[PDB]
C-alpha cells in the first residue's frame, strides 16, 4: 500500500484522534488529517484524494454507522475503505458495521500490531 | 439445528474465527480441524449477518450452511 496514501481519523474525542495518528505513524503513514464527527467527516471527504478512512462508532450529529453509510451510498467514494473502531465486540453493533458495508472493526484499547493486521486485511482484501 | 463449516484457513483463522462466532452466538459441537472449523448453530442468528462479519476475515465461498 502507498505510504503516501491519505488517511482520515475520526473520533469526537481530541485524545484517540492523537493516538490513532501516532500508530499510523509508528507505521509508516504520515498523510493525515482528522476529523470530529461523522458530518465534520463528510465535509472533509468533499475535498477528495482520501484513501483511507478509520471512524469511532460513538459521536455526536452523526455516529460512525450514519457515517458508513452515507459513504457507501455515495457514488463517488462508495468503495473508499472504512475501519470502524468500536469500545466493545458487541454482537448487535458488529452486525450493523458488517451489513453497512464497513471495511472491518476494531475494538479499542487497540495495539499498533493490531492496527496494521487490520489495515494488511483491508489491503489485501482490495488488492491495494 | 443448522450445521456452518469453513474452509481453506490459515494459521490462526481457527482460533479467530471460533471467537468471533463466539461474540456472535453460542457454538455447540464444535470441530477444529487443521484449517477447518464446523459447529452446530443455534438459530438465533441469521446466516447472512454470519456471512458478513467471517468477511471481515475470510471469503464467502470458505463459508457453507446445511442442515444436521
Ligand atoms: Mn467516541
Amino acid at each position: 500500500a502507498d505510504k503516501e496514501l491519505k488517511f482520515l481519523v475520526v473520533d469526537d474525542f481530541s485524545t484517540m484522534r492523537r493516538i490513532v495518528r501516532n500508530l499510523l505513524k509508528e507505521l509508516g503513514f504520515n498523510n493525515v488529517e482528522e476529523a470530529e464527527d461523522g458530518v465534520d467527516a463528510l465535509n472533509k471527504l468533499q475535498a477528495g484524494g482520501y484513501g483511507f478512512v478509520i471512524s469511532d462508532w460513538n459521536m455526536p450529529n452523526m455516529d460512525g454507522l450514519e457515517l458508513l453509510k452515507t459513504i457507501r451510498a455515495d457514488g463517488a467514494m462508495s468503495a473508499l475503505p472504512v475501519l470502524m473502531v468500536t469500545a466493545e465486540a458487541k454482537k448487535e453493533n458488529i452486525i450493523a458495521a458488517a451489513q453497512a458495508g464497513a471495511s472491518g472493526y476494531v475494538v479499542k484499547p487497540f495495539t499498533a500490531a493490531t492496527l496494521e493486521e487490520k489495515l494488511n486485511k483491508i489491503f489485501e482484501k482490495l488488492g491495494m | 439445528a443448522r450445521r456452518i463449516i469453513l474452509s481453506r484457513l490459515k494459521a490462526g483463522e481457527v482460533d479467530l474465527l471460533e471467537e468471533e462466532l463466539g461474540h456472535l452466538t453460542t457454538l455447540t459441537d464444535v470441530v477444529k480441524g487443521a484449517d477447518s472449523l464446523s459447529a452446530i448453530l443455534p438459530g438465533d442468528i441469521a446466516e447472512d449477518d454470519i456471512t458478513a462479519v467471517l468477511c471481515f476475515v475470510i471469503e464467502a465461498d470458505q463459508i457453507t450452511f446445511e442442515t444436521v
